[PDB]
């Protein structure tokens, strides 16, 4: 499914987290409409200062407005040849839908 | 079957000593909340401020 | 019947004249569309139920 | 000239809804969603819990 | 040599906290212009933009 959310204000706990779970396991695209908000582009060295769970996304209030940050991971230096192999995958939830 | 568009009225008007702005205050308006009488207030109060 | 006869007799003297009172004039992008459609820009903070 | 009136500000009906809850499938914690919607439909999601 | 990414803002040092408008995010926002009457404005409000 590629659901879209234009309002989240009359939602419950239970139906988003029941949306999440399908964003996760039945891999559901969630356009959520409703968010406004600011974005700053981290480079890779500073990380990710603020955090951002599936809740608060699927539950602050309308008219807020959340402060995303999105990695530059362009200047990431090549890994060593010799470094140990990575078993497990990184993944990511949020995406902006316009540039 | 039409195009809603924004239409600056200097493209209507030839003279331009009564045209001070343009489509940049109706697209800046559209951003603005509808504003109660007294929320506008609030506006021209604080910016006095 | 005495009951019904207070009730009536409380409303035939009900001299009450409303002043508005303590009222909300919520920022529009706040609400959800379902709520704004309802709302007339100011309420009562003192909102019924409906 | 006269007393004629009682001036009041937030007037109470003559009816009003009464609700009675069954225990085993009503949540007693208060719902609510972002304040701004609350402070409009909570009493009334509060009371038709 | 190693800029990761070079933007355009407003500039904060003009456009001043003496004009009301912090300029921290990507944003110009001004607090207590725009605003609900009779509540106070919520923090991080959309509108401040």
């Amino acid at each position: 499914v590629h659901m879209t959310i234009n309002e989240r204000a009359g939602m419950s706990k239970l139906v988003a987290d029941n949306i999440i779970a399908s964003v996760i396991k039945s891999n559901w695209v969630v356009d959520i409409l409703d968010i406004e908000y600011t974005a700053e582009v981290m480079t890779p060295s500073e990380g990710y200062t603020q955090h951002v769970d599936a809740e608060s996304i699927m539950t602050a209030p309308k008219g807020k407005l959340f402060h995303l940050q999105f990695m530059d991971g362009l200047l990431r230096p090549e890994p060593s040849a010799f470094d140990p192999p990575a078993s497990g995958e990184d993944m990511r939830l949020i995406y902006p839908l316009q540039p | 079957r039409y195009h809603e568009s924004v239409l600056e009225i200097a493209d209507i008007f030839d003279q331009a000593d009564f045209i001070q702005t343009s489509d940049a205050v109706r697209q800046l308006r559209a951003l603005m909340p509808t504003l109660s009488t007294s929320q506008i207030r609030h506006a021209i109060e604080r910016i006095a401020q | 019947v005495s009951g019904l006869l207070m009730v009536l007799f409380k409303v035939m003297t009900d001299n009450r004249l409303v002043i508005v009172g303590e009222t909300t004039t919520p920022m529009s992008n706040t609400l959800s569309t379902v709520v704004n459609n309802v709302l007339r820009t100011t309420y009562h903070n003192n909102v019924g139920v409906n | 000239l006269s007393d004629d009136f009682k001036q009041i500000s937030d007037p109470k009906g003559y009816l009003t809804y009464s609700v009675k809850y069954e225990d085993q499938f009503t949540k007693k914690d208060k719902l609510r969603a972002s304040e701004a919607d609350d402070r409009i439909v909570g009493p009334t999601v509060n009371l038709f819990k | 040599y190693g800029a990761a990414v070079v933007n355009i803002d407003l500039n904060r040092d003009f456009f001043d906290t003496a004009t009301g408008i912090d300029l921290t995010k990507g944003i110009p926002l001004v607090q207590d212009l725009l605003v609900p009457i009779g509540v106070t404005a919520g923090a991080e409000q959309s509108a401040e933009y």
